[PDB]
């Protein structure tokens, strides 16, 4: 019958562990570019002389 | 006879007075329990009541955790007689003799 | 507890009785941790 | 090790990498140490960063 | 069919789903639990799981306070090849059949 075996508070410790894959290595190298209008337009030329 | 050992790997029998359970998860596995176990708070026990907290702890760290059990004390619930939740208590007593 | 090699131990001399008998003891109270089980990598078995 | 178990949750478990082949020869089969050991173990540990 | 609500009498349906259990006294007054049980962690619970935490609430509570239950899962304890608790359970869930 000890005094204060009821009476205790589980704490935890400041650790905190991520174990998930949340990596972005492709979008890490693409020269991102801000856009604004409503769809990209360029040229494509092909043959014909 | 029966022959638990307590469960939690390294904290058998705790010199602090508080068995801390391991964290169970009970309702196939989308809930979690996470309890406690203090000892000794009214005496002692008298060789009686070693043989009963040699049960609690067994029906506690590994029958919620299966998912058969809880099937059976699932249709328990869904029984003609079975209302008031001290007479679902009672109506597994007469299942278990 | 002093602490030899960063392991705290009592020493924790017991009580005499006969005037010559210096009954001593030694103890320490261990436990090990593996946070973030990601880094590790076993070979189980290899040959001997 | 803990109260996760690598049933439930396999994002608690090691990368291994068991040199106990189930058909060889029988009384102990026991592959010896092949170089690709240590690159079939390093591909595991670089998806877990 | 048990119709159930939770046994703490202001804590029913928490904020955060830790629903914390009150302290009831286990092996004939001896020893105490002090449990918690946190809800949905891997889901929801999906329109059958909340008969079986019907049902895990109701052996937690109103069950190993009891005093009849608590011999009656000491009786199946003492028999012949009940021994290895994970075998122990499957001789207590083919008796609630």
């Amino acid at each position: 019958a000890k005094l204060n075996l009821a009476v205790l508070n589980n704490v935890f410790s400041e650790l905190l562990t991520q174990e998930i894959n949340r990596s972005a290595t492709f979008l890490g190298l693409l020269s991102k570019y801000p856009e604004r209008k409503s769809n990209i337009q360029w040229g494509v030329g092909m043959g014909g002389t | 006879p029966l022959v638990y050992t307590p469960a939690v790997r390294g904290g058998a029998n705790p010199a602090s007075g508080s068995y801390l359970l391991d964290p169970q998860y009970v309702n196939s596995g989308v809930d979690i329990l996470q309890a406690t176990y203090g000892y000794n708070i009214n005496g002692t026990a008298n060789a009686d009541q070693l043989l009963q907290r040699d049960a609690i702890l067994a029906i506690l760290e590994y029958a919620l955790k299966d998912t058969a059990f809880v099937n059976a004390i699932q249709a328990v619930a869904a029984g003609s007689g079975v209302t008031t939740p001290a007479s679902f208590v009672s109506a597994c007593v007469t299942k278990l003799t | 507890a002093f602490s030899a090699n960063g392991v705290y131990t009592l020493m924790r001399q017991l009580a005499q009785t006969s005037l010559y008998v210096d009954n001593f003891v030694v103890g320490c109270i261990p436990q090990l941790q593996l946070t973030t089980r990601k880094n590790v990598g076993v070979i189980k078995n290899i040959k001997v | 090790y803990a109260g996760i178990s690598s049933a439930t949750y396999p994002l608690w478990n090691v990368s291994e990498v068991d040199a106990w082949d189930a058909n060889a020869t029988g009384t102990d089969k026991r592959q010896a140490l092949k170089t690709d050991f240590m690159l079939e173990l390093d591909r595991k540990i670089r998806y877990r960063p």
